[PDB]
RNA sequence: ACCUCUGCUUCUGCU
RNA sequence: AGUAGUAACAAGAG
RNA sequence: AAUG
């Protein structure tokens, strides 16, 4: 399940949502299940962030180059973490443990969005029960079920939008019997690789000591007997 | 101001060597900007798997934006910033 | 300050035998981790560029906002305030021989304070410990 | 690494030194490599001069 | 020339990756006087590295 | 007390005996580790000295 | 070219 | 010449 | 008693 995404995201999306399962050590090829998962979070975090502009006065409207809300999620750690710096060192608010996924320069707080596929509040307690006050809230789920934070100021067309793209993509993963493999859970380790070639082989094949053909030879010769006495 | 360092050895200026000299040059003024985008450079090893341009366009792009949310620059100077850093 | 404030002793000549220790060289502000340590000086130097917060900030508050107060408006380098900042806070520990005191007042004055045949009696400036008395 | 750059090995983008040490020895399987070397053209400067 | 002087009674051979001459001094045979003498035998460094 | 020297120090050992040291510390060790803690003696082994 | 460069700057190949 | 000591310098390059 |  990958023409799926290369369909129905824009490059940049993809390429974000790769170097962000990169930071992480995963492989973007063998997990379409969480690729496609940071790839609907960046896509709803961009939506979200679409028009919303202050201008000159700082009165908000949706249709400048200073945008209402600033992008955190996406960027690399080291940057994100800029930026989550700054925005708190700037304007007084206390520097949250963890990372969020906007922030808003009207209400100047961070908004962390979550995704789930069930109960919008029952993920708004999970998060509840380990962010604390320390930033806002926006879950939705997809079957227009969303719940948003209890000092937000999201509007609704936005509202609808997101939505829309939720309900869209999971009638179009749906029809391509795709829901099957993200309801089931691709795991596999990400354990530390290390191929020898082909030169190297045999290097290691003919740098062995007198009395051996190859090298596996001599490592069970090493592993298996007693060379007591 | 008695930390000085003394001039570097110049006989790599006769042999076929001198290009290294601008190869080492065109690194510098790249480093000698990157320090300027990010102080802690010289302190704490820089992370990270982007390019040495992402990292600055964005912290260029963020120091340009809180200027601006300060009074520390005008609404033209801004537009100058943020079309530079459009082109780039 | 701590040579100045000084008074010295004796001199006496007899054997001395000296145990190689691992003691601190120089005294500290506070003695930290070296990644703690990197935590609190990037909080006091470099504050938008100190990543992740630890909860080392935390527990550090009032030394990062005494060492904030007290590098206000200086135009020395922040490379220069970084390498100070590291030797005041993160420790030097090493083998010395040491016969009598190993405390870091008087492994400051090692050089002076006793020989192999020789021994000379110094009390430095400052205030001494509770923990060390 | 900038001759590493030109050969599709690519151990020393990912910050690691296991991707790196990776990428050396398949660089021992590589068949032909590409590296940044430097020669000479001469030229002629007219003057008035002998030989 | 004085590493392949001590170690000249082992088995020599030609390397199918370069091309070079190798000589292999490890588990070769046994020393009878006092020259310096590179045949290291294989089960005596095990037995050393169990104890 | 034996005050010692070794002569021949360098000329006198063998990678194809750190080889087997390195197979036989790492034992109990992942395969992947066992294969990049056995690559430096495979190397030395098949050194070129260039002369000058 | 009674001109210029250099004083630790490495010589596989252009030779 | 000489310094020196298993091989160089007693100027090199353009 | 330490602080790798
Ligand atoms: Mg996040
Ligand atoms: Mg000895």
């Amino acid at each position: 399940m990958d023409t799926f995404i290369t369909r129905n995201f824009q490059t940049t999306i993809i390429q974000k949502a790769k170097n962000t399962m990169a930071e992480f050590s995963e492989d973007p090829e063998l997990q379409p299940a969480m690729l496609f998962n940071i790839c609907v979070h960046l896509e709803v975090c961009y939506v979200i962030s679409d028009m919303n502009f202050l201008d000159e006065e700082g009165k908000a409207y949706t249709a400048n180059l200073r945008p209402q809300y600033e992008v955190i999620e996406g960027m690399p750690r080291t940057i994100a973490w800029m930026v989550q710096r700054s925005l708190a060192q700037e304007h007084g608010i206390e520097t949250p443990k963890y990372l969020a996924d906007l922030f808003d320069y009207k209400t100047k707080r961070f908004i962390e969005v979550g995704i789930t596929k069930g109960l919008a509040d029952d993920y708004f307690w999970k998060k509840k029960e380990k962010l604390g006050n320390s930033m806002e809230l926006m879950i939705f789920s997809y079957n227009q079920d969303y719940s948003l934070s209890n000092e937000s100021s999201l509007d609704e067309e936005g509202k609808g939008r997101v939505l829309s793209r939720l309900t869209e993509l999971q009638a179009e993963l749906s029809l391509k019997n795709l829901w099957q493999v993200l309801i089931g859970e691709e795991d596999v380790e990400k354990g530390i690789d290390f191929k020898l070639g082909q030169t190297i082989s045999r290097l290691r094949d003919i740098s062995v000591p007198a009395g051996f053909s190859n090298f596996e030879g001599m490592r069970s010769y090493i592993d298996n007997i007693d060379p007591k006495g | 101001t008695h930390s000085w360092r003394t001039k570097r050895n110049r006989s790599i200026l006769n042999t076929d060597q001198r290009n290294m000299i601008l190869e080492e040059q065109c690194y510098a003024k790249c480093c000698n900007l990157f320090e300027a985008c990010f102080n802690s450079a010289s302190y704490r090893k820089p992370v990270g798997q982007h390019s040495m341009l992402e990292a600055m366009a964005h912290r260029l792009r963020m120091d340009a934006r809180l200027d601006y949310e300060s009074g520390r620059m005008s609404k033209d100077d801004f537009e100058k910033a943020m079309a530079h850093l459009g082109e780039i | 300050m701590r040579l100045d404030n000084a008074t010295w002793g004796r001199i006496t000549f007899g054997p001395v035998e000296r145990v190689r220790k691992r003691v601190l060289l120089n005294p500290l502000t506070k003695e930290m981790p070296p990644d703690e340590a990197s935590n609190v000086i990037m909080e006091i130097l470099f504050p938008k560029e100190a990543g992740i917060p630890r909860e080392s900030t935390w527990i550090h508050r009032e030394l990062i906002k005494e060492k904030r107060e007290k590098l206000k408006g200086t135009m020395i380098t922040p490379i220069v305030l970084a390498y100070m900042l590291e030797r005041e806070l993160v420790a030097r520990r090493r083998f010395l021989p040491v016969a009598g005191a190993t405390s870091a007042e008087f492994i400051e004055m090692l050089h002076c304070l006793q020989g192999e045949n020789w021994r000379q009696i110094y009390h430095p400036g400052g205030n001494k410990l509770t923990e060390s008395r | 690494i900038t001759s590493f750059r030109l050969n599709d090995l690519n151990g020393a983008d990912k910050g690691g030194l296991i991707p790196f040490c990776q990428d050396i020895i398949d660089s021992l399987d590589r068949p032909e490599m590409t590296f940044f070397s430097v020669k000479n053209i001469k030229k002629k400067l007219p003057a008035k001069n002998r030989k | 020339i004085r590493t392949h002087e001590y170690s000249n009674k082992g088995k020599q051979y030609i390397s199918d990756v370069t091309g070079c001459t190798m000589v292999d001094p490890t588990n070769g045979p046994l020393p009878e006087d006092n020259e310096p003498s590179a045949y290291a035998q294989l089960d005596c460094v095990l037995e050393a590295l169990d104890r | 007390t034996v005050t010692g020297d070794n002569t021949k120090w360098n000329e006198c050992l063998n990678p194809r005996i750190f080889l087997a040291m390195t197979e036989r510390i790492t034992r109990d060790s992942p395969i992947w580790f066992r294969d990049f803690c056995s690559i430096a003696p495979v190397l030395f082994s098949n050194k070129i000295a260039r002369l000058g």
